[PDB]
């Protein structure tokens, strides 16, 4: 007595999201294998989502001028809302998702000559710039920027939110708030420049995405 | 898994190349008392097709009588094909031809009869080649051979004419010197000096006028001629030790084979 | 001839103004060994660079480029750079990328006024093919086989802020040399300034 | 002796593509750590390059007719250029690298009544429909759709190209070739439904993702 | 220290020869989770400026599928590059050329295309190099050859006329013997015969018209002609292994690169 | 680092929580004789700005006497209000 | 070879040694023999040792 084979009937197929019953089934056809290059066309790192996510972006560029007085402020940014934009390379990530929980990375650069005199603040404030007092800026995780000095701070957050993610489409209000304030006047003498350029770079750190989505 | 899939059935490996070797020998009977159920089958599972055939009471072929294994590509291709012809009919000339694997050029502006069948049979060809071209014809004549990859300046293709490059840049990539009274053939290698991976006859497109081609082979020739002589140049192709084929493919219909 | 391929030669010379707008692109470089710009005018010549030398005289090329930026400020002017690489060919519409578009590419900034003032950048090997063909042998183009694997954009990140009595701008010098680089296929070819 | 110290001038910081050098630098400022959630928001895994990327699409829907005669070409499309739309997940990854390295997994199925009788196949052909002959297309990585046996194929097939790696702006010519024959003609009864429903699932496996470029 | 000198700091070599083989080789990953020190540098220190490159996290390419190595001098101009060409015009005449490394002798009476190119990226050449001459055009030719080093008495060169030398003088330097009809080609070796260490591309001056050349080939034919027919001759130039290459310089300009 | 990133600085964490009892306790002299380093330092370095201030020589308070601790949230906020 | 510039001063010198000649190559490529960059802003002082290249 010998069995004849057939085909199988049912199986379960697909990729860890799309599941395909089918009542009438075959097995898969392969040809070859996975081949490595021992000479390669491109010798980076292959493209995963720490290296397209976790990554600087310029996402703001102000300038600190002489006729701004004392608490005046700089730059007032929304820092969520402009890493959500077609322009970066972390859009094609936040496009298709629905929520997520990150940290964020600042950095802020300034560029005086060794003329000129003053001061910055750069404060990262959750959620709103509310009745709180100027003067006490320097309780948040903040970051002092004196001609003299430096030029260069960086500040790095965790997540702080009252829900347990954020919805990019409809969010319910801005995670965090970045202020820059003028925390002492930019003085100079005559001929020298009237104006010093600023720029923010901003990155997500810890990235979690869930719930991918057709609409956008 | 890698990728993330998943399944509740078995994938296997479906046609693996080279199953047997083509020659008469021994790895009783073959098919004996025993029901054949390898008879029956189902054609749609690939792992049903892999089931040997039998249906009949057989015994063993036994043995060949002759050494060598017809049917490997390595011996089959080794004999040396044709691949062109052309005349000179002036002094100073320079004549220029392209070797294509692409199937859209037509013969005699490309693969004749047996090369045009071997390079649609598979899809990347990786390897050098190996010339030998024939001289038949007028005797004194001194004649200079070089090989220019793709993707540099060179005269056009299948185009008898003078030459607008220099000494400097012919002898630069490589040229042999022969004369005609002497020898009357030269068998020469062709490298394999390309900037992508293989190269494709199936081909369309602005595909098929850039990884189709991979060597291009011209010749000039000087002190030719006398008053009535003429000078006939023959090129032959034969496959080496070091080339490589891969990904076997569909081949050429009965109207795609076509000669000089 | 790895002897004078890695040493890093002058390519480019660029300015840096004052009187520029953030997010304006400075300067565009496509990114092959191919390139150079620079000449001379007592006597008339054209100022290869080492590693054009060695690579005109191949057909095929592979490796990673490194790009040295360097940068001739005061103690006192200041200002950012941002030097995007944007992976493809060397025919690409590139100028209608704005500033907040090229951070999605792999990109780096870099301080002008500190105590260090040269920055690497060594370009990654991003292809679709293994090798990369030496076309400007031939005279006209064709869809598919290219000698650049993408060009380089310079940015104006922040402006340059200066006293009154230094000078209003701030020149780069760009080298070129290569490493892991691999060339076959030779021929013989004499190369031209890109003139961009 | 007591030795004052000072905040330090250089610095290299960034996130494995942007590099910033610093001639004036200071720490970090950080608050907080990361924290899990001992009752979470999202039960499933979060959003990565495997969940996002490897995962089935649909590229194609044709119909088989009973007025098709014998090896009529019911499908001819090109599997790599149909997932590069703005439509699907995956394009968030490709928009912004450039090369690409990947193998192909295909599913094809279809839907008849028991009534019904014919046959298709489904052949991966690389590059080209070339010269080759239309009754070796069992030579390839193929399926039969039989509508007596089955009414689902599934292909896997390996990277198959003459460079070393696929560019999505600009692609010399196309990597697979997706080609759905009449391998047996459709014939029905009276009452019977003259046609039956086709569709072409695929997805990428084993993604490598080189070069991230700005320019679209 | 020998001289003398004194220093508080550190003294170390610049720009050192032969870093690194041109094969993809291996000798995980090439940049990773350390953060990336060398992309910050300063250049005007040549130790700094020995700091391996990185900026962005990569692997390693793997290996070539190639087995020689073409980045390398004695295989680049192992290949014979093209140096000379010259035609004959009546009855026993005498042609006298020299092989000279100065780039100030623009061609045909100088160095072409890739030769040119070459003898200009370092400044001291030493050692044996390696002729091939192509014969193109008549038959029934008897031509004799040989080879004089610079210092010593020769015909004019780059002008083809009478010898004024006689049989005693030609057969004592070492000579070879050929027919048109039965060869077609020579290849012979070029000693090293010098009363300095080394030859030079790159001088003006006196000094150019001693240092740059290192030998002198002269070619004398015979029974040459019948009524109407050319006699074409072709040299080629080869590196051997016995020679050596010293101090890397910079190539020459985009101007300077000329050829025949 | 999970996220890629590197530098050759050192990141130190930023105005810690709760860094001191608020009664007066024992956990000699405050200052003594050697000479105070932490009286000039620089403030916009947060790992110089955690540096103990001192610039004059004292010595220890002692302890309260009373018992609670009035500078708690729940003992302070515990009254109704 | 030393030089002297105040630090509103701004540019740069190459000191290349080249034996024999300056010959036909390239300027460009100055960064190939033994040299040294001068840089306003970075040092005053460069210094160079060679041995001896001759053809005799």
């Amino acid at each position: 007595e010998q069995m004849i084979q057939s085909v199988d009937r049912t199986a379960v197929t697909g990729a860890s999201y799309f599941t395909s019953v089918d009542q009438s089934s075959v097995h898969t056809a392969e040809v070859g294998s996975h081949q490595i290059e021992p000479l390669k066309t491109s010798v980076d790192k292959p493209g995963s989502k720490k290296t397209q996510g976790e990554k600087f972006f310029l996402i703001h560029s102000a300038r600190w001028l002489t006729t701004h007085a004392l608490f005046h402020e700089v730059a007032k940014l929304d820092v969520v809302k402009l890493l959500y934009n077609e322009q970066f390379a972390v859009q094609g990530l936040l496009r298709y998702h629905t929520y997520a929980r990150f940290g964020i990375e600042i950095q802020v650069q300034i560029n005086p000559t060794p003329f000129q005199q003053g001061g910055l603040i750069c404060a990262m404030v959750p959620g709103d710039q509310s009745y709180g007092s100027i003067a006490s800026l320097t309780v948040y995780p903040h970051g002092l920027l004196n001609c003299n000095i430096n030029n260069v701070v960086r500040i790095k957050v965790p997540f702080i939110y009252t829900r347990g993610a954020y919805h990019f489409k409809d969010p319910q209000y801005p995670v965090w708030e970045l202020t820059i304030r003028v925390w002492s006047e930019l003085n100079i003498g005559t001929g020298t420049s009237a104006y010093t350029s600023l720029n923010v770079l901003a990155r997500f750190t810890d990235l979690e995405l869930h719930g991918l989505t057709p609409l956008s | 898994d890698d990728s993330g899939g998943f399944s509740t059935t078995v994938s296997t490996e479906q046609n693996v190349p080279d199953p047997q070797v083509g020659i008469t020998t021994m790895r009783m009977d073959v098919s004996g008392v025993q029901a054949p159920v390898g008879a029956i089958t189902t054609i749609e599972d690939p792992v049903l097709a892999k089931k040997v055939p039998e249906t009949f009471p057989e015994l063993k072929p036994g043995e060949s009588r002759h050494t060598s294994d017809h049917m490997s590509i390595y011996k089959f291709m080794g004999r040396s094909h044709f691949l062109c012809t052309f005349t000179f009919n002036s002094n100073n000339k320079e004549y220029t031809f392209p070797i294509t694997l692409s199937s859209t050029s037509n013969p005699p502006h490309g693969l004749p009869s047996t090369l045009r069948w071997f390079f649609n049979l598979f899809q990347l060809y990786r390897g050098p080649l190996d010339l030998t071209i024939i001289i038949t014809g007028a005797t004194d004549v001194d004649g200079m051979a070089w090989f220019t990859p793709v993707g540099l300046a060179v005269d056009t293709p299948w185009v008898e004419k003078e030459s607008a490059l220099q000494i400097d840049y012919k002898t630069a990539l490589g040229a042999v010197r022969f004369n005609t009274r002497r020898t009357g053939n030269i068998q020469i290698r062709l490298p394999w000096y390309s900037y992508l991976y293989a190269v494709s006859g199936a081909l369309d497109g602005l595909g098929d006028k850039t990884d189709s081609t991979f060597g291009l082979v011209s010749i000039q020739i000087a002190n030719y001629n006398h008053s009535d002589e003429y000078l006939s140049f023959s090129c032959y192709l034969s496959v080496t030790e070091q080339s490589e084929f891969y990904f076997p493919r569909a081949p050429l219909n009965s109207n795609a084979m076509l000669s000089t | 001839f790895t002897t004078w391929t890695s040493i890093p030669t002058l390519a480019a010379q660029f300015p840096f103004n004052a009187s520029d707008s953030v997010g304006q692109q400075i300067k565009v470089i496509p990114v092959d060994p191919y390139f150079f710009q620079m000449t001379n005018t007592n006597p008339d010549q054209k100022c290869i660079t080492a590693l054009a030398s060695i690579c005109q005289m191949f057909c095929f090329w592979r490796g990673d480029l490194v790009f040295d930026f360097q940068v001739f400020p005061t103690k006192y002017h200041s200002g950012r750079l941002l030097f995007c690489f944007v992976p493809g060919n060397e025919l690409i519409d590139v100028t209608g990328i704005t500033l907040k578009q090229a951070t999605t590419a792999p990109c780096a900034v870099m301080d002008i006024a500190g105590v260090q003032s040269t920055l690497r950048f060594r370009v990654p090997w991003i292809s679709d093919t293994p090798y990369r063909v030496n076309r400007y042998t031939k005279e006209a183009h064709q869809k598919g086989e290219y000698t650049a694997i993408g060009k380089l954009i310079v940015y104006c990140y922040n402006r340059l802020t200066s006293p009154s009595n230094v000078a209003h701008h701030v020149r780069v010098n760009v080298y070129l040399s290569a490493i892991n680089l691999e060339c076959f296929a030779p021929l013989y070819h004499a190369m031209d300034v890109t003139t961009q």
